């Protein structure tokens, strides 16, 4: 899963 | 602290250099003496704080990843016994990466969060504050794993609240935030529906407020948006 | 040393997660206990030395040279002036970078290659005092830049004397030898000629002893084959 | 310049 930041 | 004898400058320009280098412990370490200096951070700072603190931790979570898979295969029926250095290992990156969870943690508790009246800086450190427990749950199997969970799930709940009443749904805080809040639905608390609600509501709101927005603010905020349409499509 | 109460075999089986997990400064570490414990390396063990002090001192000299570049960039004309961070960054991974290399000279001098009898181990090893002296020169700038880039040389020689007298020219760690120390000629000691000379006669020596491998042998030398052609090529 | 390891 997308998690912010990098 | 061994940052002590810097100025506050000269650490925020080392951490600079330390991410074009790309050595992140370099660039986490100016950055906590940045904070012990003990004036409010910038926006860029805060981000610098950020960016290093997440690309230390993120190491240390790929690794413990790998060495849990190959603990928790070695633990199998008909798997050979090879003694406790797997664990043993596995441990050893675990208490690291809970000691970067806990140096983040402390310092915004001490006192980056209480220090914080604006809406960007409030809701960026209550979203530090949910990752950082989120990342202690991640590894967390003991008597507080409810505890770190709870703790996180606050976190985030009062950055949300703050976020909702004081940013415009294309806020790119407030969006990163949802979607770090909708991965903790789906992956820790064992909530997917509440997870992809919160993707789809974030989502679908902040595509509705775009048309008030510069270009450069419109690329930010889609950039954001993708991200969340790409979980909503690994997850439905 | 912070391994002594760590056995051999554990220390090796646990270099060997830290590679899998992408944890290099662990896996230099253990394979530091392991040689301190005074035996003698098997070759794969002198593999995982040498991999994980390579991505060890890899790291450093990327940082090092992006910092170079922001410091020489710094130093021309018209350009603004920003104080001494830059220096004392780049001299701070700098002394690390030398701190590490020192670290492997160290441990081929107490005492690896003295105890290395056969070839392979024995060229191994001096191909390593090789590398090592090679970027310690590639930082140096002093009195004893002259000093490190012979120590270099007579290194990377001793180990073509007896690899060219002990070994075919298809052997691997023969032909890692001959890059190495074409590339030593060509960036170091400002030896071109003799560099693309090196090259071009071990890749020829090696195309006609390839009839004799089986076919994994035949894939292990011409991946290294292709590096040297593949220098020649960004040299002629 | 290529150089092994890598
Ligand atoms: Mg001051
Ligand atoms: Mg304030
Ligand atoms: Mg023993
Ligand atoms: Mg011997």
């Amino acid at each position: 899963s997308h998690t912010l930041p990098c | 602290g061994a940052m002590g004898s810097m100025e506050r400058a000269s650490l925020i320009q080392k951490a600079k250099l330390a991410e074009q280098a790309e050595r992140y412990e370099d660039m986490a370490a100016f950055m906590k003496g940045a904070v012990e200096k003990g004036e409010e951070l910038s926006c860029e700072e805060r981000n610098l704080l950020s960016v290093a603190y997440k690309n230390v931790v993120g190491g240390q979570r790929a690794a413990w990843r790998v060495l849990s898979s190959i603990e928790q295969k070695s633990n199998e029926e008909g798997s050979e016994e090879k003694g406790p250095e797997v664990r043993e290992y596995r441990e050893k990156v675990e208490t690291e990466l809970q000691g970067v969870c806990d140096t983040v943690l402390g310092l915004l508790d001490s006192h980056l969060i209480k220090e914080a009246g604006d809406a960007e800086s409030r809701v960026f450190y209550l979203k530090m504050k949910g990752d950082y427990y989120r990342y202690l749950a991640e590894v967390a199997t003991g008597d507080d794993k409810k505890r770190i969970i709870d703790s996180a799930r606050s976190a985030y709940q009062e950055a949300m609240d703050i976020s909702k009443k004081e940013m415009p749904p294309t806020n790119p805080i407030r969006l990163g935030l949802a979607l770090l809040f909708s991965v903790f639905h789906y992956e820790i608390a064992n909530s997917p529906e509440e997870a992809i609600s919160l993707a789809k509501t974030t989502f679908d709101e902040a595509m509705a407020d775009l048309h008030t927005l510069s270009e450069d603010s419109y690329k930010d905020s889609t950039l954001i948006m993708q991200l969340l349409r790409d979980n909503l499509t690994l997850w439905t």
